[PDB]
């Protein structure tokens, strides 16, 4: 059970540090002083159950088509046709990290979700603005009775995430923690707007160095834009980096050049 | 860079009598010997003539 | 930097039980010795009081000394018990008798060594050495006499660090004890020579603070005990926690005494609250400033009002302004300007630290140094008068061996130091 | 003999609100965008002997 | 820790059966001298220590020896109830009794006993790891208690020294009296308990029958109402040992605290919520309230009155729920009042005790129910009142020397009473002056 | 998503300075267990195996 | 490098069935001589103490000699006792009676040719002889008489090797034997001439470090014996397992030995610690220096505080750093000054070796030379003196042929070793 790679869960905490239950991952075994290999065939490595409920899972082919419509929404309109910040808003009302560990979805933040798509509207009388909100309503019954819950009625958002953006490997997750670690002076969550504008890479991108057709500091001030809390105090969180860069992960298929792009991206030391 | 010491302890039984009592003055105090220091004077005195 | 403590008689052996419980509960120590906290800045100095032991555990740098073990079977029952170390526990066979003279001279000898020992095994112990504390009664037996003793042995061994005692003193209204007068003059003439600080306290103030102040309906010993715990836990803070004016016990030495003698002051802590008041009246370093000199806060009989104040200091703990804190203090040195001596132009020494005790917004310790102490020692004086003329119970002390001079030396002593503090209230610039 | 006597039970309502931490809250910070100037990197001064 | 119980003649058994048998039911050990097995309580105390020691297969045995020169009295213990508590060598018996004649104890009969009592009390000491004291019961108006009592106490004090002897002592009553030669034992006993007895406790007879008529509803008392009164008095001085509690009081802490000159070690004593089942429910017991009734000489359990003299010393003894602040004010209010007065030279005159274990409750005594007491032991010169009573009964018979041909023919000098009549006489002129203010003289 | 097999660990409210009740006097036994003098190993706790 | 080992009387054989079995555990032979270890480390040097035996045994090179078979027959029925050779059991038909002259003259000359017999086999089968080691009482009649004169035997015939003694002394407080003067006096005085190294050991201070440091509540012979077993194997660790700093019998020699009359050292061992009061302290360098100057942890009644060290030795065992040690010893000689020899810069040898005792982390030996062993020799001296002047109990010896002489120059030869102790203590440099 104790293999790289394994999660397991033990229980409550046991001191002040931790509100809630948390899942451990092994990244380092060393066996130098072991004598005794113990080990139980065809059995689960770790205490995952949650990760074993997801994969037992099977979720609706409708429900898929209204995430895909959903998306393709929140691209065009929420977006300019940018697919990285159109993913990046999509995930906007779920920004709260809960004791466990993992964000929750409730019911009527997928309402507000759904809503915000702007492709539920019509003229704004009375009938169609009835028949607006029953269809939205429809498409979040539908969207939210797809997935598990947990107490208090609520979904995970990594697992809409595996059907929103798809498979992500354990490498892409790494370098995109090396990067926020890199980044990150203090020990908290949170990243300063001026570290982000000083760090970012506008002067050797080719459409502003080879090409003319958009200018440095223009497109510099673009990007730091699409934070969301950049005009207020410029603390951008550890969930907003995440959510930015699974919009990144979710456009680009080969790894090496989302690792290529990723390191051409920002230019730490 | 000063790491822990041992220690032996003392006997201190046979010091305590109850004909040498306690009086005033003299108690323990601790004083450092006095250390001369030179000092430089080379501030020039001042001259507006 | 650490402090070592060491806890003589019933009511030392009481409050260090209380004292180590607010400590423990602080810095998030189980009962078990385990560490369980919740933040970083309660490890970074838990070495000033606590020592590691194996795998996680804490021991607390503390001496229990009694010549008959029923308080330490209390302590060790206690819910707390099991964090000291066993072998810190020294005792004798037969009880001090509340006699000055056979907790000083018979059971003293015999055991002095084996607590030497394991003080200087803890005094050695430490990275850096700051000063010895000590809470015993003067009024008592073993208290007086082992205190007093251990007190003289400590200053031959470790003359260049700091000496501080935590005094109880007897109430002018009612005695607990009928043979006080004897034990309490010669003790003060031992502290006088030995000591570098001294606070004293008088259970009838606290009794007062509890029934006016905190209304508590049936109070019990653990609730002064407590108190005490809380205002001795305060004045070390600034050695343990970061702050925008860090402070030490030999900066509040420094600050507080003027002349060697006179190093004895009154001490006070603030944000007590009514059991039933707290929503007629915000925090603010005002409040807290009013209570603070408010001498039904003070844990002493004297009267300020009776006297003039020759230095004073004040600790701040939580996140407030420096300026609050300047204007405060010469706001009222200002307002009452005849009760501060005249011939020093800042009386009142202020400290701020980052972290209040927990379950409050901030917190002050007030320490005084008033010549109205000088009240408390006449009337002493007069009782001792009044017994020894008599030689009311001199037989048991001249008995166990006693000359009859050392008690003119003591009373001699004493009306000296009231001397001293009258004469220097009344001095003048000319 | 008799059985002892034990206060936990019927605390206030709201007991679960009163906090168990030394620090309930982080320290509050803020930070501010850059204005690009001129005065940016204009105005810098250049090594004693730089040569075209 | 431990504390040895000396029992002597007829009272001093008989006040015996009442305490043991209090001591038993407080810790729970069976007439039989085995813990329970029913409970299942998991925790092993040893609080009984102080009284009782175990040898392993978990009986307890006392640590008492029972002292009489008559047999019937020590028999009736061997065949009582409690016969498989004791350890048969504690029980010595004579053969015949001292015939209310202190010479005969003295010098003829208990010479020849005292040294299988001496044997059995080492045997006893050398069980001990920390002995902090002796008690003794005995009554100075019979002649067994009054001499062997002296002799043995006598020589206690030289083998053991420094060690504490507490006694508490039955003093002849003013008007109840037993027999007719009872002043003469009490100043031959009272001369040698000057020189060796630490603290003295006196009771008189006619004050427990007039407590237990004025406050309990007995119209008929008899001694066994008055020896679970002692007993309850003698828990009460002895639960600072057992029990925990806010201030703690040693033994070794009567004798500092009350005694200011050598021969000055006479004390009185009172014990306060004396009261009958139906009254208790009329009446709250609060601690300010018992605190007023200690102070009352219709409390008190000897016959004299202490508004004829002055105090030098009180200690009191709290018991059960009581908080210190409450005991401070109760003081405060006593010092307060007219009819109390002290010495001028002790200005600190009291002492307090306060132990959280309320009083045990014994199922066919006449005290009622309570959840708090406080006890009193006092010095005070109203002392000197019942020494010069005893004096003139004495003085007027010896003027005819009534009886003392007896007391000669079993060994004593007739000198011998004109030496102990002189001794008390220059103790009531130490009463005199030891009163005597600084102020008047200068 | 359930609770695993070990449980919350539930933790006291902080000891302000004042605002105690007196909970030691809600016991109705008070006997003391003699512990420095006759038991060497005092009663320290070792879990078992 | 082989040591032989002797085992004499009583107190000899007790003691050395159990430091057989902790060597046999030490090294992993079984009882039946089986070889079941688990480390190349205990192989390699197993030849220095055992003979190796057909087919994979190996037999334990020690000589067992008493003069009535009671013990040996109760060692031989013991569960290690299969191990030893048959042919190195020697007794005799009657005992010593606890008298020197019979052990050392009647019987003592009757059986020790086939004891030498026995020990020259033994000495010409090693391929490299070390010292002889050799463990007796001296205040027993067979120990004390035969082993000095198989001491004064071997130091004729073997004067180039070591000879080291351990050797039990009368406590100053209770006897075990009345007439354990004369023949502790005979044999120091034989002791002094012929050894090269003793080691002196009370039953009485075992006793006082069973009950203070370790607190058991039913000690018995097989822990004392164990506690000096323990000892025993840990001075000689470093002769037969690798370590960064290598020591030898000889080398201790050379550095405690100034003068050859003054070769008589305290003995210690420090992690010893009751099984209640481990969880409050963990091991640690400095925790073994404060254990290892602790008078509470020496095996002798007399106490360093009334002397000066001359020289002393500490043998570390276990993979640890140089520093911590080096300072240590430091430390210690530079604080406690005046209890260290003026004249000698730098009195303690410290020796490292890698492998600890099992179970423990770490473990050091202590021996040291003090002059605090001159009242020792002054108290027998007195107590001889005592006895000799009434001619006490002497017929037996006179019957058994002993002149007079014989007792005044023992008597003589100890009271100058106490002047000579006496004078180096009090010696200065003008
Ligand atoms: N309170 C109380 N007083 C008692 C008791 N028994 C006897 N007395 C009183 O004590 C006095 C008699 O003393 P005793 O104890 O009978 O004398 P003794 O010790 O037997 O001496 P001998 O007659 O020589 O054997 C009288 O005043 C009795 O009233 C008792 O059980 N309780
Ligand atoms: N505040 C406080 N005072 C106490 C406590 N116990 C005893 N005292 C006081 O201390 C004095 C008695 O001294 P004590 O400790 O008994 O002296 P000892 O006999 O030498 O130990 C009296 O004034 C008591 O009121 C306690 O727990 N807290
Ligand atoms: N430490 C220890 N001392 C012992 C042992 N056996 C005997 N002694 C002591 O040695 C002395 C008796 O000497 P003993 O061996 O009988 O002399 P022998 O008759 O010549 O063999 C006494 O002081 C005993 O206490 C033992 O196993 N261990
Ligand atoms: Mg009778």
């Amino acid at each position: 059970d104790f293999q790289i790679g394994s999660i397991f869960t033990l229980g409550g905490p046991l001191n002040q540090r931790d509100d809630g239950q948390k899942r451990y991952k092994v990244v380092h075994c060393d066996d130098s002083q072991l004598r005794t290999r113990t080990g139980k065939t065809l059995a689960f490595i770790g205490n995952n159950v949650s990760g074993l409920l997801q994969q037992t899972h099977r979720v609706s082919g409708e429900a898929i088509d209204a995430l895909k419509r959903i998306r393709e929404a929140y691209i065009f309109n929420v977006g300019n046709g940018i697919p990285e910040v159109g993913i990046k808003a999509m995930g906007r009302h779920f920004r709260k990290v809960g004791s466990d560990g993992r964000r929750w979805m409730s019911y009527e933040g997928i309402v507000r979700f759904v809503k915000d798509s702007r492709n539920f509207n019509a003229t704004l009388s009375f009938s169609d603005t009835q028949r607006t909100e029953e269809d939205v309503n429809t498409v979040a019954t539908c969207i939210y009775n797809a997935f598990p819950k947990n107490e208090e009625e609520c979904i995970d958002y990594d697992f809409f995430m595996d059907y929103v953006r798809g498979p992500m490997s354990q490498e892409r997750k790494d370098a995109v923690w090396n990067i926020f670690r890199r980044m990150d002076y203090d020990r908290d969550g949170n990243l300063n707007i001026i570290d982000i504008q000083a760090c970012y890479n506008t002067q050797d991108h080719p459409t502003c160095s080879v090409d003319h057709l958009f200018q440095s500091d223009k497109m510099l001030k673009g990007f730091l834009t699409i934070w969301d809390e950049n005009e207020r105090c410029g603390l951008v969180p550890y969930a907003e980096f995440l959510d930015y860069y699974n919009g990144v992960s979710a456009v680009l298929e080969d790894d090496k050049v989302f690792f290529d792009v990723l390191n051409n991206q920002w230019k730490l030391l | 860079f000063k790491q822990r010491d041992a220690v032996i302890g003392p006997i201190v039984n046979d010091t305590v009598d109850p004909k040498n009592f306690l009086r005033t003055g003299q108690g323990i105090k601790h004083i450092v010997p006095p250390v001369p220091h030179k000092k430089q004077h080379r501030k020039d005195f001042l001259d507006c003539g | 930097r650490e402090i070592v403590c060491v806890q003589a008689g019933q009511c030392g052996n009481q409050i260090g039980s209380k004292f180590w419980e607010v400590i423990s509960d602080e810095h998030g120590v189980d009962p078990t010795g385990t560490y369980q906290g919740d933040s970083d800045l309660q490890l970074e100095r838990i070495n000033v009081y606590f020592d590691e032991a194996t795998g996680g555990r804490y021991v607390p740098r503390s001496v229990l000394i009694d010549l008959e073990p029923g308080t330490m079977d209390s302590v060790r029952a206690g819910p707390y018990g099991q964090i000291f170390r066993p072998d810190n526990f020294i005792f004798g066979q037969s009880g001090a008798g509340n006699n000055w003279a056979k907790g000083h001279y018979t059971e003293g000898a015999e055991l002095i060594d084996s607590v030497l020992d394991v003080c200087c095994k803890e005094a050695e112990s430490c990275d850096c050495l700051q000063g010895f504390q000590i809470c015993h009664s003067l009024g008592g037996g073993t208290g007086s006499g082992m205190g007093t003793l251990l007190i003289s042995k400590l200053r031959e061994q470790y003359p260049d660090r700091i000496m501080m005692t935590f005094s109880i003193i007897p109430s002018p209204k009612v005695s607990d004890t009928v043979v006080e007068p004897y034990n309490t003059t010669l003790s003060v003439h031992q502290l006088v020579e030995n000591s570098d600080e001294s606070m004293c306290i008088d259970n009838e103030a606290l009794y007062d603070i509890c029934f006016r102040t905190l209304k508590l309906t049936t109070p019990t010993f653990g609730d002064l005990n407590h108190l005490v715990s809380a205002v001795v836990s305060g004045v070390t803070c600034c050695l343990r926690f970061p702050g925008q004016l860090n402070s030490d016990l030999r900066k509040l030495a420094v600050n507080l005494v003027p002349f060697p003698r006179l190093h004895f002051f009154m001490m006070g802590f603030a944000p007590l609250t009514s059991r039933g008041s707290q929503q007629y009246r915000g925090l603010s370093v005002p409040e807290l400033t009013q209570q603070m000199f408010d001498a039904k806060n003070m844990m002493q009989a004297a009267d300020p009002r009776h006297g003039r104040y020759l230095t004073a200091s004040a600790l701040f703990r939580g996140r407030m302004s420096t300026k609050e804190v300047d204007e405060q203090m010469l706001n009222v040195q200002n307002k009452n300007s005849s009760y501060f001596i005249e011939w020093i132009p800042n009386n009142i020494k202020s400290s701020v630290c980052d972290i209040p005790p927990k379950g409050l917004k901030m917190a002050v310790t007030f320490i005084g140094n008033n010549t109205c102490i000088q009240e408390m020692f006449r009337r002493v004086g007069e009782q001792f008068t009044l017994m020894f003329r008599r030689k009311a119970f001199l037989h048991w002390y001249t008995g166990e061996g006693m000359d009859e001079m050392e008690f003119t030396e003591a009373e001699s002593n004493m009306n000296d130091l009231v001397s001293e503090y009258q004469q220097y209230q009344d001095a003048t610039i000319e | 003999r008799e059985p002892d006597d034990v206060a936990g039970k019927k605390p206030h309502c709201f007991e679960m609100e009163l906090n168990r931490k030394l620090v309930p809250f982080p320290e509050d910070k803020t930070s501010l965008p850059r204005i690009l100037d001129y005065s940016h990197v204009g105005l810098h001064r250049l090594r004693d002997g730089a040569e075209d | 820790r431990e504390a040895i119980c000396i029992h002597i003649g007829q009272a001093g058994c008989q006040v015996g059966n009442a305490c043991w048998e209090l001591f038993c039911l407080e810790h729970g050990i069976q007439p039989d001298g085995a813990m329970p097995s029913d409970k299942t309580i998991g925790v092993e105390d040893d609080a009984f220590n102080t009284f009782f020691s175990e040898t392993g297969a978990g009986k307890h045995v006392p640590r008492a020896v029972f002292l009489d020169l008559e047999p019937t009295v020590v028999d009736e213990v061997r065949t009582g109830t409690y016969r498989q508590l004791f350890h048969p060598e504690q029980l010595i018996s004579g053969k015949e009794d001292a015939a209310n004649n202190y010479a005969r104890g003295h010098y003829t009969i208990g010479k020849e006993i005292v040294d299988l009592c001496l044997d059995r009390i080492r045997k006893l000491a050398d069980n001990c790891t920390g002995l902090q004291g002796f008690l003794v019961y005995h009554a100075v108006g019979g002649g067994t208690g009054s001499g062997l009592g002296a002799l043995l106490l006598e020589r206690l004090s030289v083998d053991y020294g420094k060690k504490s002897k507490l006694g508490y002592t039955v003093y002849p009553s003013p008007q109840v009296s037993t027999a007719v030669v009872e002043p003469y034992n009490s100043v031959l006993s009272t001369h040698s308990l000057l020189e060796h007895t630490d603290v003295a406790a006196m009771l008189d007879n006619e004050a427990i029958y007039d407590l237990t008529r004025r406050n309990l509803d007995i119209e008929r008392p008899t001694y066994t109402n008055l020896n679970r009164l002692i007993g309850q008095v003698v828990s009460s001085l002895t639960a600072s040992l057992r029990f925990d509690g806010a201030l703690n009081v040693d033994l070794t802490e009567f004798q500092t605290n009350l005694v200011p000159y050598p021969r000055i070690h006479f004390v009185l004593t009172s014990y306060a919520p004396v009261i009958s089942a139906e009254k208790a429910y009329h009446e709250q017991l609060s601690v300010s309230e018992i605190s007023n009734a200690v102070f009352e000489p219709a409390s008190m359990m000897t016959k004299c009155d202490p508004r004829h003299g002055k105090y030098m010393a009180c200690c009191l003894m709290y018991r059960g729920d009581v908080v210190p602040k409450d005991v401070n004010a109760a003081v405060a209010t006593i010092k307060t009042k007219r009819t109390i007065q002290f010495v001028d030279w002790s200005p600190t005159g009291f002492k307090c005790g306060i132990n959280y274990q309320p009083p045990t409750v014994v199922p066919g005594g006449d005290l009622a129910k309570v959840q708090r007491a406080v006890c009193m032991i006092a010095n005070s010169t109203a002392i000197a009142e019942v020494f010069a009573r005893i004096d003139h009964k004495f003085d007027l018979m010896y003027s005819k020397r009534a009886f003392v041909h007896w007391y000669v023919g079993e060994g004593m000098e007739e000198g011998e009473f004109s030496e102990a009549r002189e001794d008390l006489a220059a103790l009531e002129k130490d009463y005199e002056e030891v009163g005597a203010e600084s102020a008047d003289m200068d | 998503y359930q609770q695993s097999r070990a449980l919350k660990k539930e933790f006291s409210l902080p000891m302000v300075p004042g605002m105690t009740c007196g909970e030691e006097m809600l016991r109705r036994s008070y006997h003391r267990t003699q512990v420095h003098g006759r038991k060497y190993d005092t009663n320290t706790h070792i879990d078992g195996v």
